[PDB]
């Protein structure tokens, strides 16, 4: 465990410190595991995020670099990243982001979210706040505390409700048969939120987010997504909304965006677009990968 | 583990990474110590047919026993064990693969009161912190369970086939675990096998793709079959209250 020089960075099991290796004085981010509070010892989600990790290697996923176990400790050692994208779209929100950098973020979190469905891994709670970026023009999925691996649920929602401003509709209808197309919906409402830097769906909680997206999208039917009506949580007493005007939705989009946008949209899970399928998609005709100036 | 959630965008290469992936495991659990004499023993005997009698009580997830196996394997093989804490180790491989794939927890102070005797959680969770510093921390695997979807993937089977034939592998699986002569065998030659028993001349896809398949897993005929009888084997002499008869 000494290799490292410490510093506070509120966090996840407990602390998350910054700190620099000792042979090589590189900045890192260490979370704290405690093995000797709870009933039955390491906590199984610990466990599961590490295995999950394990085989998650990509750049464009924040790396685990190294377990550490020390005392009644279990250090998390992760390849360090200096903000998250809430702070960086708060930190330019009237000045908004080049179309070069959305595009390079989106083009990027694809690829760490195809990496991810090709191993069987659902992400589950991508947002703004787990998106972590660098100062070389990276942005990196973080935090999969909430991810459904091998089929296996690191933790389910039930008990951690974050926020549901990204969550998919057929989740919120309590599909019994979702799978990866939820992340795609979470970027979706992502790669418009940073083009407009306003939320796409601005939803009050569980109930009018539903319906936030009724109102923008249109109440679904069985032509535009076959079997909504026999969804779970599905009230044939639902408000039936129409469509807005796109256009008007996200104006600084060009007809590519909304074309990518208008795909990872789809209200049905089969129609939506995959991660890989949008890697080729036009829009990423002209993909650079500009680097910002941090404001740390 | 509600069959094989989130799969669809997998092609034959993804697989095949997996696979690889639980070669490399066994591998590191068979460059062990004394791995034939483990695997013949006595005493691995108890211990399997035991963990298993208690996964069906607790009724457990099924894939809780099986990574429970895989784990205490490399236990015994990578380090040295005194014989008063071999159920202990049972224990604490059950525990263990519980926080991995098991729904309802599998509690310490209940896996301490089924063990019997001077055995206490605070125990048994000692020794989790010993054997996952073993395993690096890393406790999931790529069990014979799992590696049985990856295979009907890579040879484009359809969705309503696995489920049959998941459900008749997975009980050949299990014997083939607690019998040390089919239980060193690689994961896939495992799967594979059972696979044979199952679908050789009644599914067309099958028929068509197994002698590539074999091909780029470099196993021949010859060991597929051979297997076939070992894990037939495996079944017949699987007798649930072994544990319980000779300990
Ligand atoms: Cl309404």
């Amino acid at each position: 465990m000494e290799n490292f020089q410490k510093v506070e960075k509120e966090g996840t099991y407990g602390v998350v410190y910054k700190a620099r290796n000792k042979l090589t004085g590189e900045v890192v981010a260490l979370k704290k595991i405690r093995l000797d509070t709870e009933t039955e010892g390491v906590p199984s989600t610990a466990i599961r995020e590490i295995s999950l990790l394990k085989e998650l290697n990509h750049p464009n996923i924040v790396k685990l670099l190294d377990v550490i176990h020390t005392e009644n400790k279990l250090y998390l050692v992760f390849e360090f990243l200096h903000q998250d994208l809430k702070k960086f779209m708060d930190a330019s929100a009237l000045t908004g982001i080049p179309l070069p950098l959305i595009k390079s973020y989106l083009f990027q979190l694809l690829q760490g979210l195809a990496f991810c469905h090709s191993h069987r891994v659902l992400h589950r709670d991508l947002k703004p706040q787990n998106l972590l970026i660098n100062t070389e023009g990276a942005i990196k999925l973080a935090d999969f505390g909430l991810a459904r691996a091998f089929g296996v649920p690191v933790r389910t929602y039930t008990h951690e409700v974050v926020t549901l401003w990204y969550r998919a509709p057929e989740i919120l209808l309590g599909c019994k048969y979702y799978s990866t197309a939820v992340d795609i919906w979470s970027l979706g409402c992502i790669f418009a939120e940073m083009v407009t830097r306003r939320a796409l769906f601005p939803g009050d909680s569980e109930i009018d987010q539903l319906f936030r997206i009724f109102r923008t999208l249109g109440t679904p039917d069985e032509v535009v997504w076959p079997g909504v009506t026999s969804m779970p949580d599905y009230k044939p007493s639902f408000p039936k909304w129409a469509r807005q005007d796109f256009s008007k939705v996200v104006p600084p989009l060009d007809e590519d965006g909304r074309s990518l946008l208008s795909q990872m949209l789809h209200y049905d899970p089969n129609k939506r677009i995959s991660a890989k399928a949008a890697l080729a998609h036009p829009f990423f005709q002209d993909v650079t990968k500009p680097v910002p100036h941090l404001r740390l | 583990f509600q069959g094989f959630l989130d799969s669809s965008l997998l092609n034959e290469e993804d697989c095949r990474q997996m696979i690889y992936r639980s070669e490399r495991e066994h591998d590191a659990r068979m460059v062990g110590v004394n791995v034939d004499q483990h695997f013949t023993s006595q005493y691995r005997k108890v211990l399997t047919t035991w963990m298993f009698c208690v996964c069906k009580d607790l009724r457990q997830d099924n894939n809780v026993f099986p990574l429970a196996v895989a784990l205490l394997d490399e236990l015994f093989l990578s380090t040295r064990i005194d014989r008063e804490n071999y159920q202990s180790t049972a224990a604490v491989a059950l525990h263990i693969a519980g926080k991995v794939r098991a729904y309802m927890p599998i509690k310490a102070t209940q896996l301490a009161y089924l063990c019997g005797g001077a055995t206490t959680a605070d125990k048994l969770l000692t020794l989790e912190v010993k054997s996952l510093d073993t395993l690096s921390w890393v406790a999931d695997r790529c069990l014979s369970t799992d590696l049985i979807c990856y295979i009907l993937h890579i040879m484009h089977a359809p969705r309503e086939d696995y489920l049959n034939i998941y459900n008749l592998c997975r009980p050949k699986i299990f014997c083939a675990l607690c019998d040390g002569r089919s239980a060193m065998k690689r994961p896939v030659l495992i799967t594979l096998a059972c696979m044979h028993l199952t679908m050789n001349q009644k599914y067309d896809y099958y028929e068509n793709r197994i002698d590539g398949v074999c091909k780029s897993l470099y196993i021949t005929k010859e060991e597929l079959h051979q297997c076939c009888d070992l894990v037939d084997i495996a079944i017949v002499s699987f007798d649930e209250n072994y544990f319980k008869i000779n300990a």
